[PDB]
């Protein structure tokens, strides 16, 4: 992937050279934000399931003509489809807060995000609700750091599925 | 190339849960005593030179058939060439232990590093021995409690050692 | 697929799948790696091929998919055979190479081969490159023809970082011995003579 | 990279001759039966998202545990390559039909195929699979008699089949 | 220049993207280690008198051979230049502190520093131990995090020089 | 590569020692015999297209097999291609006549030819026959005594056999 | 891979992929009938051995006497001995440079990678400027005509790469 | 001998008391990772020859001052015992791991060998890089889920990691 | 070790008697026959490396498929190795015809060597081939007794890796 750690190791071997300070003050920041990373780890991964219900039906309640039948909506095993979506979105984010770098999403869900997202006939603007939604969530989950390191990959991911 | 955490992540994934609390606990350690390997790290970087220097220095004297004309590093090219070999594993070395991870050691370095020796016929023996006086040399410079607060290492100290002894182990 | 200056719209991005498919191999590269700002300055000429390929060579996905996963022998290997189209003839390419890379920097390491006089001569700053070892270019090894054919599988297959090979050197044992093997009829009998003693 | 025509006229040069008069009559007929040829090449080529999609669909659906973690198809980016794979070979069926022959298929679609897959670990006789369901979706689009008018195009429904059966072959 | 500021905007440009969460918590770490920096700048700038004269004599005394007449170190004119260069080494160690990287020492020593030292006939294990003595004298100087910070500074001038 | 001043330098440092006065005999031979070298270089090189016809007229005079239709040098396109063989091989032993060692000819030539050809089809018992023509087409143009002083030169023209003979053994 | 003229001029062909036109012929005629001074040269060296190897280690202690005392490089009885030892080995390089008459050798087996070995046993490159600087004096004596020219030449040129 | 479960009954009466369920319950743990258990002990039967065979070469190549004369292994009956010994050590070894108790290591194998190997000359140090390249070899075939369900054993894996710890601080 | 003297003492201590005619005949016989073997092991001494070289090439010229880059045979130090081997095979074979005995080569290659072969998969064919090349030779630089002698313990080598 590519962390904090992975992408100063990876200009520090590109460059062919050691690791100068600059490298590790942004280990040390890396090491010092690591904690209320984990908090909210911890946090989002006690609520999954609340987060991952309430997004599957705000994502429904904004867009409810994609419910009745003839459309994506419609079917259980969709359903349970959109809620393992969500729940893989979840993860994702949580995964990049443990690692605090963006590196988890870029390569499970942002590479290929848009083609697999063409060939099915998915819709972003559905993710992004449901984004929206463990935003607002998240919001009074969380509270200090944590709050807004979490926010900053709900956005992130947010802008990439925008 | 992966650190620990990634590991873990690819671990996760493998399963498709989420990180178990036993997992984001020792995540958690690894980063609160990171400050114990950032300046391990560190030490290794600013010592390098002397590590290499002293690792020449007994390597040669223990084989200096290494340096007697004909022998694998007689010009002042393959000196170079040997010089550079033992500060790029040093390099790796440093690498694995601020990721505390031997990914990136083994798959950018060590991959085939013992068939490029093979193929130059270069005694494999000899860059063990260089990787382990290395280690020893490295041994030595970590114990500087200079300019730094004492306290505790030993997990790193193994670390180190045991990158070394996959450097020397996977070489020959 | 070369790109008169004033072209049009179609076959930009003809032009970019020949080189998205030459400089990465046949490795997929999904649209969230094209560089979008270096094609728009491509389109205009604000750059050539020549400087965009340099651009896609120092790129993250290029080193991602090369670099990182792969020694330096490999390295070489496929800097020559993605940005030049022969595999290298010799192993003074290879040191060369690997003494400018580990002294200045991967940024002059592939300038090494972007503006080298080969690049200028074969393909020029408009021309895509293309793989041009199977044919006799003049003064190569026997070696160049083989390792091109080596490297080149199939025109299915391609140099992917993910397999379970690990992306190992398939050429510096081929490569290896020619050139430090006329040494081996005398290194046997001091082996001899260490093993003896 | 051979068609039909070509195919004949390496055939012949091998006897080095001249093409004899059946095989003119043979290659006459192939290009009177061009229209059909074509009219089934832009059947397959204006549906090629509709074949592809549906193939997907029907594979992931006899077949679940590519998507799931650990499977062949989890990420993002391995559905993009799934996708582009069935693709890809959709589109060399297509040249394939055109050409008339099959060599388009051995010299670039299935050239080194099998050793990629073999590489990546991707199972091939989900390969396979795939491809089978783009034959059952493709012929359906083939026979769409609309638009067109009617004429027996069963040689050209066998032909596009067996070309499917020799990149499932291939692959497999 | 190069800062971390300039990594950032740089590492940010190439790939063509917004600033994503990497690089602006690493200008973040950058913040918090800016002002300590500064007040070292500021310790490292009251003592500039005395290091420059610390530095000359330590060459003069570690070095006893130049110091003899026909040499590199005899000489007034040549001492005055030691004492002015080794003041523009300290001024670029101020300039690299307070811009929380090497990049103005970088640029102004760093880059192409050995063929100059060799045109000149000028050797560099001098300003080796030069700087030895200056990282001697920083060290009672300063303590803690400051003390780390220009230690770590003139390592890496002495490893250019190296 | 390694000429013959090179290659006794290799064999004087690889034992460690200096060169020795019966090497610089030898070798300062080699140097006033170097006007003859020069004069057999310059024969092989002006020489060059009517050795390459000669060696080419006999070659498909006994082998009329390969000028037929499915024959190796058949389509026009091939043909340059022996040619071109021909003229390469022809220049690495001029090459390694005026070096005055094989190294030339058996680095940048001869240590991947046979299975070059293996892989393309291309007979090798041909391609040795080609060269023993143009060892022998080229013998003739070699001892033409005309402008040019004459002496005994039976050491040239053993060494240009040599020569010959060991590219003819190495793609044969 | 040594590089003498008949190698450039091969290679130059080689890579072109034409034969041996007039001009190399050249540089070959030239350098055949320059061979004879250089061979001349390389054995007059040859034979002094011992003069210049203990000529130039004491030339070296005359200049840096600070090396001699211990605590230092010089002092070790083996030191100065191998010091001997590579001083011969320099000697050895410029009378393979000189039988071979071109850079090759010089270049490949010391000139490469000078710097790097150099400094990291830390060696003082005018230690071996001075050393050649004696055997500039021995040459200055020991030969005369072409063959000190070529042989100043190639000692200039090895001074200029270690100075 | 005395296995796990025999260790835990000889200690019930050692203090004359029933099982508590705790002891119910790690012991169920242990039949329950049986399974396991045979899957790790079949990859060490089915590769030991191999693995003894590499690790023979790793050591040799590791250690080259004993299969030359004057060594405890060079009139090549020290072949015989030496093979026979590692054959031996990593049997009884898999023993330990398949009681998952390594009492039977300790008695059959490890009693009183010190003696034996000093009364008989052999450097000891040396058969403790052998075992440590004896469980380097072994690793790799235990994470070998060739033909086998995936799974964790890191329980497994430390085990035979302290096993060979056992080993090595025992015959050092 | 083992040699006809060795045996006789050990049958007559192990039996506990004093030596008659048949040992002590024996013992002429061995201590008669001494100069043609001694002198045949001088020979063979005297002409080894020829031995053992072309022992290398025969083996080749016979096994040229095992020499390839990729298989066994390739390398150098394995080549070393080769040579190496079949000289200890020469050696031990001098020895057996000095001990007058084909104890040697019981006590150190006979000793175990099935074994060791099939841990390294060495192809004993391959020494069997090399001992027919000596063979071959030995016929021509060795006459008499002492050929036939040598032939025959050489043969009874090849029984052993038979
Ligand atoms: C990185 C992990 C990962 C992701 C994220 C992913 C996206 C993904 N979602 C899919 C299905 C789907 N997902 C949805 C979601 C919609 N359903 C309702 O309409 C809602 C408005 C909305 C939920 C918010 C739907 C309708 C499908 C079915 C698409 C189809 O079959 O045509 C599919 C096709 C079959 C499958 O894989 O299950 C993919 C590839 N694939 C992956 O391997
Ligand atoms: C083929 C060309 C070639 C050369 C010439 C060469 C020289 C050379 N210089 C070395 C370092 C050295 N070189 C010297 C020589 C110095 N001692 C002083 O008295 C003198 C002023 C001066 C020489 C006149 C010394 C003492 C060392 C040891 C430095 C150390 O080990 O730290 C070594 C390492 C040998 C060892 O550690 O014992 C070599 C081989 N190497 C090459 O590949
Ligand atoms: C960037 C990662 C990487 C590195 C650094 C690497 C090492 C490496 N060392 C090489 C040769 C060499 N390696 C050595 C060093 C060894 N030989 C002697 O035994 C020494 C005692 C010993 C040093 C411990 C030497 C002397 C050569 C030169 C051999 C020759 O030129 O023929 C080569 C082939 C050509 C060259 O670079 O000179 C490589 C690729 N491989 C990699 O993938
Ligand atoms: C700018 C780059 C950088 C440097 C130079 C660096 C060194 C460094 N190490 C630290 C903590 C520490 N570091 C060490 C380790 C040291 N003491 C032991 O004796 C070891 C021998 C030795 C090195 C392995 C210890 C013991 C502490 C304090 C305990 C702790 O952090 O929990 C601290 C913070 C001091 C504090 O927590 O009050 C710094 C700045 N960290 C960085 O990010
Ligand atoms: C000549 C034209 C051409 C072909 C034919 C081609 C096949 C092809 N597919 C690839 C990846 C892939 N292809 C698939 C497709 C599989 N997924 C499921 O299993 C399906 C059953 C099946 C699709 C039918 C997957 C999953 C990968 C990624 C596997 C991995 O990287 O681990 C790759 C490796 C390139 C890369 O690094 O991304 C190639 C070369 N590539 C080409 O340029
Ligand atoms: C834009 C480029 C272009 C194309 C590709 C094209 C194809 C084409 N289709 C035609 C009609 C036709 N099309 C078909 C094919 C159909 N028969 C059915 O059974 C099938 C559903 C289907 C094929 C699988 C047939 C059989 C004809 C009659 C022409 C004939 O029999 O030769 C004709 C001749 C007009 C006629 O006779 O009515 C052409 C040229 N025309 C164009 O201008
Ligand atoms: C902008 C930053 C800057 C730097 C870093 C700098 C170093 C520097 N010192 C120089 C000359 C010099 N430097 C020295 C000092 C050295 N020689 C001995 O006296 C001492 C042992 C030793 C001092 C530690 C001397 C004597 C010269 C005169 C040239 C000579 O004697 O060879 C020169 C050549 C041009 C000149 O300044 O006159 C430079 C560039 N100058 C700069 O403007
Ligand atoms: C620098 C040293 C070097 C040599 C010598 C060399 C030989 C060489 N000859 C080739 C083709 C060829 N060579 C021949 C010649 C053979 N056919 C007949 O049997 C003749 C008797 C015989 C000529 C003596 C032919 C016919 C081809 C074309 C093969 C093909 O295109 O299928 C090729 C394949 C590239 C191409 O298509 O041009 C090589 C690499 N390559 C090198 O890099
Ligand atoms: C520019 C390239 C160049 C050439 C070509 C050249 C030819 C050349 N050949 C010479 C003598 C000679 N040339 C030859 C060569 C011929 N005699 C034998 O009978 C053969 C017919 C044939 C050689 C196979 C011989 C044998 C000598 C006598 C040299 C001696 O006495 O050793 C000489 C010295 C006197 C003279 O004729 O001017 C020259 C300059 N010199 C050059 O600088
Ligand atoms: C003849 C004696 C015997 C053996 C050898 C045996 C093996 C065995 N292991 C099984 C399950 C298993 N086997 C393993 C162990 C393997 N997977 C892990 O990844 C490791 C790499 C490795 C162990 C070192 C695991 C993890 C399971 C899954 C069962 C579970 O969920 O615990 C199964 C049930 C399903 C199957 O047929 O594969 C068998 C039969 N069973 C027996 O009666
Ligand atoms: C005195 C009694 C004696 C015996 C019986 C003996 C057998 C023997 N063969 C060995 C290697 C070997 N020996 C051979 C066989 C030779 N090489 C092959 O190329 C040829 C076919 C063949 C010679 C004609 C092989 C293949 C190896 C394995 C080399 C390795 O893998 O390291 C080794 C050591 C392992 C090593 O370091 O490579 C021994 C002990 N050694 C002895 O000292």
């Amino acid at each position: 992937s590519r962390t904090v750690i992975t992408e100063v190791i990876a200009t520090a071997d590109s460059q062919g050279r050691f690791l100068n300070s600059t490298e590790l003050q942004a280990a040390f920041g890396r090491f010092e934000r690591a904690v209320p990373a984990i908090e909210a780890a911890r946090a989002l991964t006690k609520n999954q399931d609340a987060l991952v219900k309430g997004a599957v039906q705000a994502v429904f309640k904004k867009f409810p003509y994609v419910t009745q039948p003839g459309e994506k909506g419609y079917g259980d095993s969709n359903q349970a489809k959109c809620a393992r979506d969500i729940g893989y979105y979840l993860r994702f984010i949580t995964y990049s807060l443990v690692a605090s770098g963006t590196g988890p999403l870029d390569d499970y869900v942002i590479a290929g995000l848009r083609e697999v997202n063409r060939a099915f006939n998915l819709n972003p603007l559905w993710y992004i609700e449901a984004l929206n939604y463990i935003k607002g969530e998240t919001g009074k989950l969380l509270s200090g750091q944590s709050k807004t390191e979490a926010l900053l990959y709900i956005d992130h991911a947010i802008n990439a599925l925008s | 190339m992966n650190d620990v955490f990634t590991r873990a992540i690819a671990q996760a994934d493998l399963k498709g849960s989420f990180l178990l609390e036993s997992d984001l606990d020792k995540l958690a350690s690894f980063a609160k005593e990171g400050v114990k390997r950032l300046d391990a790290v560190a030490a290794l970087t600013n010592n390098a030179p002397a590590i290499i220097s002293d690792a020449a220095h007994k390597l040669f004297a223990e084989q200096q058939e290494l340096i007697q004309p004909g022998g694998n590093a007689y010009p002042h090219r393959r000196m170079a060439a040997c010089l550079r070999d033992m500060e790029i594993i040093l390099r790796y070395v440093s690498y694995a232990l601020l990721a505390g991870d031997a990914s990136v050691l083994d798959d950018r370095c060590l991959n085939g590093l013992r068939e490029t020796y093979n193929a130059l016929g270069t005694p494999t023996q000899s860059v063990a021995r260089a990787v382990q006086l290395m280690k020893d040399a490295a041994m030595v410079h970590l114990k500087s409690t200079a300019n730094v607060t004492v306290g505790d290492c030993s997990s790193l100290y193994s670390e180190a050692a045991t990158y070394f002894d996959k450097a020397a182990a996977s070489i020959a | 697929v070369t790109l008169r200056a004033p072209f049009t719209e179609e076959q930009f991005q003809g032009a970019l799948y020949a080189i998205y498919k030459q400089v990465f191999g046949n490795t997929y590269v999904m649209e969230s790696e094209r560089p979008t700002t270096a094609e728009s300055q491509l389109k205009d000429g604000r750059i050539t091929v020549r400087g965009f390929i340099r651009l896609l060579a120092k790129t993250e996905a290029y080193k991602s998919r090369f670099l990182y996963t792969t020694s330096q022998n490999r390295f070489i290997e496929l800097n020559h055979k993605l940005l030049l189209g022969r595999a290298p003839y010799d192993q003074a390419e290879i040191i060369r190479h690997l003494d400018l890379w580990n002294s200045q920097g991967y940024d002059a390491e592939i300038d090494s081969y972007i503006e080298s006089e080969e690049y200028q001569e074969f393909f020029g700053e408009e021309v895509v490159p293309f793989f041009r070892g199977f044919k006799y270019q003049v003064g190569q090894n026997p070696l160049g023809f083989n390792g091109l054919v080596r490297l080149y599988d199939g025109y299915a297959g391609s140099d992917t970082e993910r397999n379970q090979s690990g992306q190992v050197a398939r050429l510096t044992d081929r490569l290896s011995r020619p050139v430090r093997e006329q040494s081996s009829v005398d290194r046997i009998e001091r082996l001899l003579r260490s093993y003896t003693s």
